[PDB]
């Protein structure tokens, strides 16, 4: 949500052309929402991996 | 038929709360534009109060829905399901009378109506009052705010497409709607301007200086439409046969025979679904993705349903030991 | 675990998603840019 | 960045390796098993 703004920010000042700045945020948030998929699927298999062993070795005091 | 339509209509059959998430539409203009007769025809099915003077005195809150067969419902009469669209009519104009008066009175307290339709989108169809300057009849004296502030506070909103209605009678200059629409979308992004009664313009006169968008460039270009006139009206003119009129008239008129392709109401529908569909992409890849989670939570059990045949000793025997293996 | 979540989740968003759309940017925008819509009826001069 | 790694490199092997091997032995394996063509030679009684 914030870079998606941000993303706004830059195209709507520097582009005075209409649809210059229709067609170039929209190909930016669409790949942006592309890649919020792989993203959140890395971050739950992430915590999928953290369930998986629970180690103790580390600093952890037995 | 629209893919976008397809994709609603696949999205009901799935049935999970979800939508396309499209942008609400709200049309506007000046009193006695044409604002409720454009909508009706939007629509496909005539169940708007359409007549000379104030007519449409109530900011009507449309929500054009998908399902199985047509119908109405209103937020009043709970439970009821209005059916034929002459019953419809009158009871809207009964509830409007009912908290306006009988005197031309307003009211910004919204009607919501919900419509039911094989092949439409999740669509919020808003139409409102005309502005109107003078007070008449028993409206107070700031009738002209009331109604502004009124339509603004659905229309300064974003994801609010603006049909900018104007009469072909009137001279542009003077067109309400459009004062409104480049006050609150200055670079005209979110604006349609649709000129109407082009039937009614003077002899010798004719809007191709502002049907070919040089008058007053648009951005998005006006659509002429030509509605069905008071006499037709009160005659129980058929939505078919005035539209096959308004086709021979848009090719019969010297003036704008060379734009007759891109004049008229279904050129006004299609214009609206490309805006639709243009404005519900951005969220795709998030929804598609959103749903082939969903797709993924059941493809393990789908192999097992693809192929059954009841009988069949392997998939019983395989089943029985896995079960037995489990308890 | 709350250590090595906080000190992880910030590096594997920056690695999927900022460095990517970043490198997006770089990298394809144009090639994209000109094959969406007509390629000549864009950049049309606002009417300002 | 040593210790973020060695305490990762056991669970990202396990979550995907042990973890997954195991439920396709509790799970899958008896699908295969018995789905596999010819069941009166899978089963050869041995001389012994
Ligand atoms: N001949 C002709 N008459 C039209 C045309 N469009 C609208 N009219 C007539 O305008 C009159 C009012 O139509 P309507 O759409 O209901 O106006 P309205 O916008 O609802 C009035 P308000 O918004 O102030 O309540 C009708 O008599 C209708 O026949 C047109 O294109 N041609
Ligand atoms: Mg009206």
């Amino acid at each position: 949500s914030e870079l998606i703004s941000t993303v706004r920010q830059c195209t709507k000042k520097l582009q005075q052309y209409p649809r210059l700045r229709e067609e170039m945020e929209r190909i930016v948030t669409t790949h942006i929402r592309e890649r919020e998929g792989r993203t959140k699927e890395q971050v739950m298999l992430l915590i999928d991996i953290e369930l998986a062993y629970m180690n103790t070795n580390h600093e952890d005091f037995i | 038929i629209p893919l976008v339509n397809r994709l609603q209509d696949a999205f009901s059959a799935i049935g999970q709360n979800a939508d396309l998430d499209l942008p609400q539409i709200a049309v506007v203009g000046g009193q006695s534009a044409g604002k409720s007769s454009v909508l009706e025809n939007f629509v496909g099915r005539d169940f708007l109060p359409r007549g000379s003077g104030i007519v449409t005195r109530r900011p009507l809150v449309l929500q054009l829905v998908n399902a199985t067969t047509e119908y109405a419902e209103f937020l009043h009469c709970k439970g009821k399901k209005f059916t034929d669209f002459e019953e419809v009519r009158l009871e809207i104009e009964a509830e409007t009378d009912r908290v306006t008066g009988t005197n031309k009175g307003i009211s910004p307290v919204p009607i919501n109506l919900r419509v039911y339709s094989p092949h439409v989108l999740n669509l919020t169809l808003v139409d409102l009052p005309g502005m109107t300057k003078v007070p008449v009849g028993d409206q107070p004296p700031d009738i002209e705010f009331q109604i502004r502030d009124m339509l603004m506070q659905f229309v300064t909103k974003e994801n609010c497409l603006i049909l900018a209605v104007s009469p072909a009678n009137s001279d542009l200059a003077n067109s309400d709607a459009l004062k409104v629409a480049k006050e609150v979308d200055p670079q005209g992004q979110r604006t349609i301007g649709v000129i109407t009664k082009l039937d009614l313009m003077d002899e010798g006169t004719d809007a191709r200086d502002v049907l070919e968008n040089k008058l007053l460039p648009l951005r998005r270009g006006y659509i002429g439409v030509v509605n069905r006139s008071q006499k037709d009206i009160d005659g129980k003119k058929d939505i078919t046969a005035a539209l096959a009129a308004e086709r021979k008239f848009f090719l019969s008129h010297p003036s704008y025979r060379h734009l007759a392709d891109r004049m008229g109401t279904p050129y006004l529908q299609k214009v609206l679904n490309q805006q639709l569909t243009n404005h519900i992409r951005d969220t795709l890849p998030g929804l598609r993705n959103k749903l082939q989670s969903q797709l993924l939570s059941i493809e393990k059990e789908v192999e097992e349903y693809k192929n059954f045949r009841p009988d069949d000793p392997a998939r019983k025997t395989k089943a029985l030991l896995q079960m037995v293996q489990q308890f | 675990v709350n250590k090595t979540v906080r000190d992880l989740m910030p590096k594997t968003i920056m690695h999927l998603m900022i460095n990517n759309t970043k490198e997006f940017i770089f990298s394809e925008l144009l090639a994209n840019l000109y094959s969406c819509g007509d390629q000549n009826t864009l950049m049309e001069e606002s009417a300002e």
